[PDB]
């Protein structure tokens, strides 16, 4: 697709679903990509703080049910 | 023509391939996951 | 745009709306941009945290609502 | 005349090209986010 | 396994569980591993916080029981 | 053929090998731990 | 300007309103800016973080005022 | 004569004439949002 | 010790408390190491806000007991 | 100044106050220094969190109370 | 001193107290030891926290007292 | 055969000489204050 | 005779005066600000 | 025999002079600090 971008100069064409790929000759994924997971890991971290903070979610409320051992 | 990360014009469309393939495991992970939540409890 | 600076000297002239891409002289976009997008999912996870504590927003008063499953 | 950042001014045009699009994709998908959010509440 | 990716161009199959140490083609472990066991221990702490707090487990309701010294 | 990491497929595949050993060591002592913690107290 | 310090030796003269310019022969900006501006940014999230929580800024009091959607 | 920066001192004042405008850009604009947050509440 | 892991296939053997050592082939201990004592400062500073924390540990209830100067 | 130091063995004299600008042989401020600098930035703000919790400074309790606008 | 070392081989001998600055042949201070002044800013700080945190130390209860200006 | 780590056989048996009597340091005096914790307060 | 910073011990001596008129001005100002405080209030 | 810091014997023992020093010099300015604020107030 190639959407309207405030003031683009139009040599270069961007098209960009097909023209992904690209972005790794920029971004250097030996160097990166262990940092983007660690971006990732911290996201996961606190999505998780949240939704474990909504009511029902996690074990903060049912830590003795059934089935014990 | 020497790319800013040193990765050449065929090394990096096959690095976006395996990518890919890590993105969208990820996502249907989570989606399974989600859907599972939301059956056990919507959250709207 | 050429805005007044506070003790510049005029030999270089700025004009910087049109000489933006010229901080691509100084930052390599190669060995920054991906810690720079991690200052922006920083900045992300701050404003979400604040704007999911204003009241109306997020999910922490509409876990049951409707439509279950 | 050996950039800092090591970038010709051709590949600091380009990648700024490149810039361009990812900044203003970003803003136009966040102006609709906030549109959608102001319609639902407007938070003043 | 070999499963269905999203725009995928197929000249290269990936057939995963078999083809991992192939990450280590591009993840140098003598640069990284030990910040991925960074990333280990901060994970471990958190959940460490979560589930010390939840009812019954760590130490905050039994520092005096029994067997004292 | 000049891979990013700079490792050689031979050195990937021998360091997998001692990768899968420590992964494996430490879902085991953990599944270990977690049987003793449901022991103890079961969570759900 | 030539402030006075505390067992300075007078070879050098400082004399420094005039003498900026010359901390970019110490800091090379490839290397950091980047940086600085992410201390910029921790500095604008600590400011915001305080000012928002003043009685009267921000949204916490105003998320349902008028003219609504 | 060698600067610990590896700039020379030409490239120092040019850039130093380049972060002086982003430094004046940015206190003029912070000056700005300053008076108008004072006008809306003064704060001391 | 052999422990059985997981679809190792069996061309290299582990038997790894004696080939401890053998980690030091992959992290350099002169770029690592003070990286990993400040991980152990971080654990060190975590676990001694739990046990202060815990009743009885610390000096948070012990101020003002006796021989005072 | 040339303090007793535990277990210095004495070939090479301290004196340190006049032997200061010797660190800098070890320290190299194009590396460092910016770094430092952000850790002097994270004192700053740490001590202002603790100075503006304190009561009568800054203005938590002086928000609206004269010449206004 | 030479302290029993759980499954030393005895070719190497430690006698550290004698053997320290040996530790400097691993670690490059120029590369590492502002790291360090940064650990050690950390435990500052929060041995600081703590401290303060203590009934009677730091200025919670003191802010006017007497000799005023 | 050209390291990972960029050392030798040799240099890493001995630097694990030298790290396993820090491990084992730590791990003794560390005994020690648990041991006189307990008995101030056993914590179970 | 080959520093371990990289620097001579001229370029040591003329950046320590650098950074002696830093740490000074910063003494200064942080003086000349905790008089102000100490007289707005004095804290002990 | 090419150390990993790549530093000589010399080089280390010539620094760890410098570094005990400021071991040395801490650990006594805290312990006067310390002995202050025990007679101020003695926290057990
Ligand atoms: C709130 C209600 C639920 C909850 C709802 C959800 C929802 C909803 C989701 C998860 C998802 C995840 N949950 Mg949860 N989850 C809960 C409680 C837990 C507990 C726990 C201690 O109780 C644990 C251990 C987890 C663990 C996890 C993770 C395995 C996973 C996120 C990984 C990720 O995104 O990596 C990101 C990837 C990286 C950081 C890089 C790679 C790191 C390694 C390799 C990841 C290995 C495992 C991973 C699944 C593999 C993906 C394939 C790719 C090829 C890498 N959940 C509570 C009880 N959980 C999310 C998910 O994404 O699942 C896929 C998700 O969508
Ligand atoms: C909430 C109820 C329980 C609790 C329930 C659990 C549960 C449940 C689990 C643990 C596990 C762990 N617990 Mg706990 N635990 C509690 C209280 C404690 C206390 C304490 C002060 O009271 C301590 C010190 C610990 C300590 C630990 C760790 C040894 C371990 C996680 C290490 C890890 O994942 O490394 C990750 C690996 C790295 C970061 C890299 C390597 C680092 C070094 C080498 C690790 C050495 C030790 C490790 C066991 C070795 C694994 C082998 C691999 C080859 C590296 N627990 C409370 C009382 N604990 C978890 C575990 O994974 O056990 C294996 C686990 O599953
Ligand atoms: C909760 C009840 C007790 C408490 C119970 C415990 C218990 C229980 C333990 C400690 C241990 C420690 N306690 Mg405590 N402790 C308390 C209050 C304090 C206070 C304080 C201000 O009151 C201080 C300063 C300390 C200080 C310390 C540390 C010296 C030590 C952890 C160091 C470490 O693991 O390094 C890890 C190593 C590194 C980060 C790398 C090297 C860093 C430098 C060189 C360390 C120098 C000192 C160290 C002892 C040397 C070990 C030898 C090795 C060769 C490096 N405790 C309270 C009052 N304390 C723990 C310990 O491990 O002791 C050994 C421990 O087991
Ligand atoms: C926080 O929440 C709040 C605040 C409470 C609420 C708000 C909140 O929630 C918010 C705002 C969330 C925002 C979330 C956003 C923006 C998420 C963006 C996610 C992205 C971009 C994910 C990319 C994943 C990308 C992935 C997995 C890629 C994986 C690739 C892999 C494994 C390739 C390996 C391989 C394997 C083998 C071989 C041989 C090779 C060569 C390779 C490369
Ligand atoms: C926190 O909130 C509080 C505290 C609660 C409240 C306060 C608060 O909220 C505050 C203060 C907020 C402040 C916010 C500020 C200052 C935001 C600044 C944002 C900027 C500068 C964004 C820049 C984005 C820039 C972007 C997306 C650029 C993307 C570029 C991309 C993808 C290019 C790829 C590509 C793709 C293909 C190819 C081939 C190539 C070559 C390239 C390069
Ligand atoms: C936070 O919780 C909440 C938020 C409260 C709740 C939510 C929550 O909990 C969540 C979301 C948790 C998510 C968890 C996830 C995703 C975990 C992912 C874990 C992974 C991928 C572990 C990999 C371990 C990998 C390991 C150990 C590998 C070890 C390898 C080792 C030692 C090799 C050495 C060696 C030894 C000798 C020699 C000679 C050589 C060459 C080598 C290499
Ligand atoms: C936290 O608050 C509390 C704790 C609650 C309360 C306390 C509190 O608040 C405190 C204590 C605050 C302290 C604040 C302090 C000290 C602030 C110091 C700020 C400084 C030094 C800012 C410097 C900005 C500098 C700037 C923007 C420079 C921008 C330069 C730019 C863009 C150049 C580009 C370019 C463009 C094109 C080209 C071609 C080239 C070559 C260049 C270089
Ligand atoms: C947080 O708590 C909660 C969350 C509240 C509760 C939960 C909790 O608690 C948890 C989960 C805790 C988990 C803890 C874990 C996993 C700990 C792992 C510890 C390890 C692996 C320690 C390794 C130490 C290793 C050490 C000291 C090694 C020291 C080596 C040294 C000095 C060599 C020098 C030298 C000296 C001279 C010379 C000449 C040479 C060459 C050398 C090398
Ligand atoms: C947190 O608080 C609590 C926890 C609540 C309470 C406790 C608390 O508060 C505590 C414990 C506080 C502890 C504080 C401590 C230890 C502070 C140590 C401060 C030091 C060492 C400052 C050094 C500053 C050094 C400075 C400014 C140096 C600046 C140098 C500059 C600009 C040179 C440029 C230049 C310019 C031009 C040219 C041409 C050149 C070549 C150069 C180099
Ligand atoms: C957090 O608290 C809680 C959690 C609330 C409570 C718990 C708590 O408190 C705990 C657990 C505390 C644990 C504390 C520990 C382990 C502390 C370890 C401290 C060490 C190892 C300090 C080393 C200092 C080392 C120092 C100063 C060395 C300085 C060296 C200097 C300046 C050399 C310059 C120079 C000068 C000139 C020249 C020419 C040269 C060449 C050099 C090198
Ligand atoms: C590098 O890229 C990243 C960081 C990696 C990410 C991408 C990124 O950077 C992006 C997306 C950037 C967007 C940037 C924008 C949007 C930048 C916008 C800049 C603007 C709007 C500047 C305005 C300046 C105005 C001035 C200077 C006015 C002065 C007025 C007076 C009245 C001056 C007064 C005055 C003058 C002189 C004297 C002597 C005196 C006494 C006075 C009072
Ligand atoms: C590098 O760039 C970044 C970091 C990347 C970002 C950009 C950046 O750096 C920017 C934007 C910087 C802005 C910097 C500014 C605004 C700097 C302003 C500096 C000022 C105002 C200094 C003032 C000094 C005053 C003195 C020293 C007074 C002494 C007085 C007495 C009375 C001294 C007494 C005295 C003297 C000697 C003896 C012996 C004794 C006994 C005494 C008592
Ligand atoms: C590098 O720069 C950065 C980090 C990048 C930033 C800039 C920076 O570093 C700045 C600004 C630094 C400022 C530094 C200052 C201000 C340093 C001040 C140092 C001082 C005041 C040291 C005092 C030492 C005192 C001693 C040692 C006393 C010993 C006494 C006894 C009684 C010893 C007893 C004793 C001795 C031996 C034996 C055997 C025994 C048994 C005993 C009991």
């Amino acid at each position: 697709k190639v959407p309207v971008m405030m003031a683009d100069e139009s040599i270069a064409t961007i098209n960009h679903p097909e023209d992904d790929w690209k972005i790794w000759t920029v971004i250097n994924p030996a160097t990166w990509m262990v940092p983007f997971f660690g971006i990732l890991f911290v996201q996961m971290w606190l999505i998780h703080s949240y939704a474990l903070s909504l009511p029902g979610y996690g074990f903060k409320d049912s830590v003795r049910v059934a089935q014990p051992a | 023509a020497a790319n800013l990360s040193g990765l050449t014009d065929a090394q990096a469309k096959e690095f976006h391939e395996h990518w890919k393939h890590g993105v969208w495991s990820w996502v249907m992970i989570a989606s399974a996951v989600h859907v599972v939540t939301w059956i056990y409890q919507p959250w709207f």
